[PDB]
RNA sequence: UUACCGAUACCAAGCCAUAAAAAGAAGAAAAAAUUUUUUUUUAGAAUCUUUUUAUGAGUAGAAAAUCGUGGGGUUUGUGUUGAAGCGAAAUACGUGAGUUUUCGUGGAACAUCUCCCUAGUGCAGAUCUUGGUGGAAGUAGCAACUAUUCAAAU
RNA sequence: AUUUCACUCAUAUUAAAUAAAAUAACUCCAAGUGGGCCAUUUUUGGUAAGCAGAACUGGCGAUGAGGGAUGCUCCUAACGC
RNA sequence: CCUAUUAGCUGGUUAUUUUCGAAAGAUCUCUCAGGAUCGCUGGAGUUGAUUAAUAUAAUUUUACCAGGUAGAGAUAAUGAU
RNA sequence: AUUUUAAAAUUAUUUGAAUUUUUCUUCUUAUAAUUUAAGUUGUUUCUAUACAGUACUUUCUUAACCCACUCGUCUUGAAACACGGACCAAGGAGUCUAGCAAAUGUGCAAGUGUAUAUGAUUCUUUAAACAUUUUACGCAUAAUUAAUGUAAUAUGUCCAUUGUAGAUUUGUGCCCCACUUUGCAUACAAUACCGGUAAGCAA
RNA sequence: UAAAGCUAAAUAUAUGUAGGAGACCGAUAGCAAACAAGUACCGUGAGGGAAAGAUGAAAUAGUACUCAGGAAUGAGCAAU
C-alpha cells in the first residue's frame, strides 16, 4: 500500500496553539568547563574576599557581643 | 411553543421521545442520547426530533413550583408536623401504598389544618 | 462567535474547595477565610490558602530549623501551616512561641520543657488576627523523594532524575549508556 | 467499591474509552518487556539507561548476613540517650556518657554532623570512620574499641 | 510497557490457580490449637507441659 | 439608480447553565372589615444566600453533578379497608435519565433520598444465544409403479 | 572580573505604538492520535486526469444555520431557550 | 483432554447533563493495517496577577543586519547560439 | 429592614447674580411636594354570581402550510448499487488478583507496620474485636566503587556554607507607595565535603 | 564420621461421609441435574447428553343436576 512519505502541513498551528515557548533566561549561567585558568583566579578571589568579610564580621559580632 | 400561566413561565412541552422511537417497537420513547456516526440527530438537521438542552430549563425563582403555586411534598401516615408553618407554600399528596383508614385520618387532619391535597379522592 | 482565548472565560488554577472532609478543619477554614474577606490583612489571606493546600504541601519542620529561623528575631512568634517535627539531632532548645496544625509527643515534651507554649489556630486567630509580631514558615516542599523522579529525563544529558529500580545492587541499571566502556555514558 | 470506577461512566460510548479508530487490541506491542533492542528501544534508552549489559565480578554466594552494618552519624549521638540525662551530663564538667551503640543495636559510627563544643564522650562500636575520630578527639572524647 | 514505569518482574508465568492457597482457618486453627494445649496439660495431673532449656 | 424580501449571524429585552466578580457567620409591612379582629409573610442553609458581567458547537477523549438496579448495616414506616408487579392514563414535576399519582387487574410482602458500604447493576444491534410469533400463504404442493365401476351391510 | 560604598538614570502615561497582556509560568498523571483530503496561490512527473508528489494559509474531517435547484470542502456565517 | 491455546485482523462494547477538547507530523522499528517516542489534549496541584504594570504578543514602527527567487542580461565570466 | 437615599429635573416661594436680554434664560441661599427621577401603573368589563358544560387547562386522533434519505458500523469519503439487522421478551461484555508508581484523604512521625504467633470467666451472632515484660524483621534514616572496602565542613561555636531575587516581619515618612530590618519555600548559581576515576607526589 | 534401619507432633485435602454456617444464586440463574438425572435421547464406539417447579386454606371443597348433541364440549334458572 503507498503511504504519503512526508508532509509538515498543520505543524505551524499546531506549534502556535500553545503558543510559541521561550526559554526561562536565567540570570547566572554555569562556568563548568568555560576556560579555565581564569575562573581558577576567580575562585580564590571570592574566596578571599569572603574570608575578608566574614572575618569583620565575626570581629564586630565579638566586639558587639563581649 | 412555550406556555404562559399566571407566573410560572413554562418553555416548553411535549416530553422528548427518542430518535427512531416511531418506526421500531423495540425502542422505548424514553429519551437517550444517540452517540453514532452520521445519525442525523447529533448532527443537527433541519427539524428532526431535536434533542433536550441546558438552556430549556425554568427559572430556578419558580422551578419547582406546581400550578398552585405551591411545592408539592409525600406523606405516609402521620408526618404532618413540618407543615403546621409552611400551609401557604407546601402542597400535601397522600402515597399511594396507604389503606383507606390511614388515609382517611390524614385527610381528616389536613383538612382542618388548612392544607390543599391532590389526590382527595384515592381509593373512595 | 468571537475571537476569544479560552471562549472568554476565565479559568484559574488551584484548589475551590477543601476535598478534607474533616469537621474542625473545615470549621477553621471557615474562620480564617472569614477574616481574610473581612480584613484587608494579606496574612489572613494567605494562611487560609495554606490550610486548602494538599497534605504533599504542608510539610513537616524541625525543630532546629524552626529556631535557626527565629535566631534573627526572638520576640516573634512563629506560625506553620503543617506539623512540626522533633529532631534527635538538636542539642538544646530556647524558648520558641510556635503555632502549627500537629505534633509529636517528643515535640511537645521539648517545646514544654524548654518553656514555650504550644499555640493552636485558635489561640493565634483569638490573639493575633492582623498577623502582628508572627512570621510564616513552611518546610521544604520539594525535599520529598517523589520529586527525585520528576526534572529531566533520567537518561537525559545532565540530568539527576533518580530512575525507578527494584534495588540497587551491581546488576540493576549499572551498564550500558552510564559508563563510557559499554556504549555511551549519559 | 466498583461503581467509583472510571468504567461505569462510559456505558452509553460504544468504545468504552479505549479508542474507536485504533481500537482495543490484545497485547498491541507485545507480551511483557518484548521491545527490547528491537522497537521498543527508545523507552529503555530514555528511561532506564543502564538496564542492558553486565559489569563486575562474581559473588558466588553473598551471605548477607556477613556485611551488615547499619550506620550512626556522629552527631546523633547525643540524641541517642534521654533528654533529661543530656542536661544532668551538659550540667556537669566531670561526668561523660558511654554508649556502647551494640545495646542499641548500631555498629558503625559515621563522622556527619556538628557535635557540642568542650564535652568529652566515651563511644564503643565495632568500627569507627577518621573524621568521626577526628571530631571525637577534638573535643576530649575517646573511640574505644569493642568486639 | 508504558513509559516511566517500573520494569514489570511479575513471576505468575506459569500455573498458578494450581497452586493459591487462602488461609481463611487462622483464628479457628489458633483456637483449636489452644483448647488441644489446655486439654494436654490438664490430662497430665498439672505437671506443666513445657520444658527448661 | 432607489425600494425592497431575506439567517440558529447582529442589536435590545427576558430565562437557563458555566466561569469570574461585588458582598454577607437580626427588624414589622400592607390590605380588608370595624381604634379592635382577620388575612399573607417576618428570610441567615458557605460545594449556601443576594446581586453584576461575560460566554454558550463538537467525533475520538477526560472530568463533575447526577438518576436508577440486586443486596447490606444504619434511621422510620407502609401492609386483607390488598403490598410487589402489570395495562391505560395524569391541568403532575424535571431539561433528562426518571420520580410521584389515578383507574382496572392482583392476592402477600414492600422502601428508605436520613448518611454510608458493596456488586455477576442499566442494551437495538454482535450472520449474539435461548423461547415464542409473523408476512411470504390458504400459496408452492399432495405426479413414478396403466384403472377402477355398481348394489348392499356396517 | 568580583564585593561594598558613593551619586543618580523618563517612572506624575509608564526609555516607541497597541494590547479581555497573569485565561500566565511550572511540575505531575493519563487517553486518543500516529492511513488523510479539498480549496486560492507556487510548483515536480506525466499529454492529461476527480492522477501521482510537495509548499505558506484556511477549511473538511470533528459542523449544523441562509444561499449556489440539487452537492463532505463554494459564498455569508459558526449554533444555550 | 492439553485449552477458555495464540491471533499486530473483522464485528460488537448498555443512563443523562454540563465543562474543556484533538491528530492524521517528525525519529527508530524483519516496520508500512502495528508499536515506543516526543508534538497536539484533559485532569490535578503549586509559584506569580489581581496595583489599567512588568514578564508576555503568529502585531506594527525606529534603527541595524543576512540572502541571490522572480525580473534583467548575452558586448560581464561559462556554455551555447 | 441602615444608596429606591443623595442629588437629577418640575412646580410653587425665597437668595444673590448673570447673561446670549427673558413666559422651557441660567447658576444656588433656604422650604414643601411631584417624577421626566429610582425597570407598568390605573380604570371598566368578562370569566361570574358556577361546582363540570360546548366555557376553561391538558391528552389523543385526524387533517392543513414548511421541512425531513434506514439505522449501527469501518472509513478522507455512508442513505447508498458498501456490510448486519423479519419481529418480540429475557440473558450479554474494561472484572479479579500480585506488584509498582502517581493523585487524593487519614494516623503517626525519625520512626513506622504489629507477622507468623502468643492470653482471655470473648467463645449464638464471635471465621471479630480486644491485648503484646526494657533490639524479630521489612521499608527509612548515607552514599558510592567491579572489589578487598571507604564513608559528608570541623571544634573555631548549641555559629546551624555564600550569593541574586523572593513570602512574610519590626519601624520611618488603624487603611497605599518609597526608605532600613528579618530572607520562608523555591528558582538560578557559587562554594566547600564523601566515595570513584584521572594527574602530581609518594615509605 | 557416609555407603544398614525405625519413629508421634507441629503440616493437606476440587474424594467419600456426617454435621454447621453465609453482605452467594433464586428456575435461561444456581452443579449437567430444585422434578422419575447422569434419566429420555443420539452415535455400531471411544463418547455426547437435555426440557420439564407454583390450583387451591382445605380437593376428607377437583366440577354433582337439567337441556342440546354420538361424544367431545356448550348453555342454564343448576352447582364448589
Amino acid at each position: 500500500a503507498k503511504s504519503k512519505n512526508h508532509t509538515n502541513h498543520n505543524q505551524n498551528r499546531k506549534a502556535h496553539k500553545n503558543g510559541i515557548k521561550k526559554p526561562k533566561k536565567h540570570k547566572f549561567m554555569s562556568r563548568k568547563g568555560l576556560d579555565p585558568n581564569f575562573f581558577r583566579n576567580q575562585k580564590y578571589c571570592l574566596k578571599g574576599i569572603q574570608k575578608k568579610k566574614k572575618e569583620l564580621k565575626l570581629k564586630a559580632k565579638q566586639e558587639k557581643n563581649n | 411553543a412555550v406556555k404562559k400561566v399566571g407566573k410560572i413561565i413554562k418553555k416548553r412541552t411535549k416530553k422528548f421521545t427518542r430518535f427512531q422511537s416511531n418506526r421500531f417497537m423495540r425502542v422505548k420513547p424514553a429519551w437517550r442520547k444517540p452517540r453514532g456516526i452520521d445519525c442525523r440527530v447529533r448532527r443537527r438537521y433541519k427539524g428532526t426530533n431535536l434533542m433536550p438542552s441546558i438552556g430549556y430549563g425554568s427559572n430556578k425563582k419558580t422551578k419547582f413550583l406546581l400550578p398552585n403555586n405551591k411545592y408539592k411534598y409525600v406523606v405516609k401516615n402521620k408526618e404532618m408536623e413540618p407543615l403546621i408553618m409552611n400551609h401557604t407554600k407546601y402542597c400535601v399528596q397522600i402515597a399511594h401504598n396507604v389503606s383507606s383508614k390511614k388515609r382517611k385520618q390524614i385527610i381528616e387532619r389536613a383538612k382542618q389544618m388548612n392544607v390543599s391535597v391532590i389526590n382527595a379522592k384515592a381509593r373512595l | 462567535g468571537i475571537a476569544l482565548k479560552n471562549v472568554g472565560r476565565i479559568k484559574k488554577h488551584g484548589r475551590k474547595h477543601l476535598v478534607s472532609k474533616n469537621p474542625y478543619l473545615r470549621l477553621l477554614v471557615k474562620l480564617y477565610n472569614f477574616l481574610a474577606r473581612r480584613t484587608n490583612a494579606n496574612f489572613n489571606k494567605i494562611i487560609a490558602k495554606r490550610l486548602i493546600m494538599p497534605k504533599r504541601y504542608r510539610p513537616p519542620l524541625s525543630l532546629s530549623k524552626l529556631q535557626y529561623h527565629m535566631a534573627n528575631h526572638p520576640n516573634d512568634i512563629a506560625v506553620v501551616v503543617g506539623s512540626i517535627t522533633d529532631d534527635k539531632r538538636l542539642f538544646s532548645l530556647k524558648q520558641l512561641k510556635v503555632c502549627a496544625l500537629r505534633f509529636t509527643e517528643t515535640a511537645r515534651k521539648r517545646i514544654e520543657d524548654a518553656g514555650g507554649e504550644c499555640l493552636t489556630f485558635d489561640q493565634l486567630a483569638l490573639k493575633y488576627p492582623t498577623g502582628k509580631k508572627c512570621v510564616l514558615l513552611r518546610g521544604p516542599t520539594k525535599a520529598r523523594t517523589a520529586e527525585k523522579h520528576f526534572g529531566k529525563a533520567p537518561g537525559k544529558p545532565k540530568s539527576k532524575a533518580r530512575p525507578y529500580v527494584r534495588s540497587k545492587g551491581r546488576k540493576f541499571e549499572k551498564a550500558r549508556g552510564r559508563r563510557k566502556s559499554r556504549a555511551y555514558k549519559k | 467499591a466498583t461503581r467509583f470506577k472510571k468504567n461505569r461512566k462510559k456505558r452509553g460510548h460504544v468504545s468504552a474509552g479505549h479508542g474507536r479508530v485504533g481500537k482495543h487490541r490484545k497485547h498491541p506491542g507485545g507480551r511483557g518487556k518484548a521491545g527490547g533492542l528491537h522497537h521498543m528501544r527508545i523507552n529503555f534508552d530514555k528511561y532506564h539507561p543502564g538496564y542492558f549489559g553486565k559489569v563486575g565480578m562474581r559473588h558466588l554466594n553473598l551471605l548477607k548476613n556477613r556485611t551488615y552494618c547499619p550506620t550512626i552519624n556522629v552527631d546523633k549521638l547525643w540524641g541517642l540517650l534521654p533528654e533529661e540525662k543530656k542536661k544532668e551530663f551538659s550540667e556537669n564538667k566531670d561526668i561523660a556518657p558511654v554508649i556502647d551503640v551494640t545495646r542499641k543495636g548500631y555498629f558503625k559510627v559515621l563522622g556527619n554532623g556538628k557535635l557540642k563544643h568542650n564535652q568529652p564522650i566515651v563511644v564503643k562500636a565495632r568500627y569507627f570512620s577518621s573524621v568521626a575520630e577526628k571530631k571525637i578527639k577534638a573535643v576530649g572524647g575517646q573511640c574505644i574499641l569493642v568486639a | 510497557v508504558a513509559h516511566n514505569n517500573v520494569l514489570p518482574n511479575v513471576h505468575l508465568h506459569k500455573w498458578w490457580q494450581r497452586h493459591v492457597r487462602v488461609n481463611f482457618s487462622k483464628n479457628i486453627k489458633k483456637k483449636k490449637r489452644r483448647l488441644l494445649r489446655e486439654k494436654r496439660r490438664k490430662a497430665n495431673g498439672g505437671t506443666p507441659i513445657e520444658k527448661l532449656h
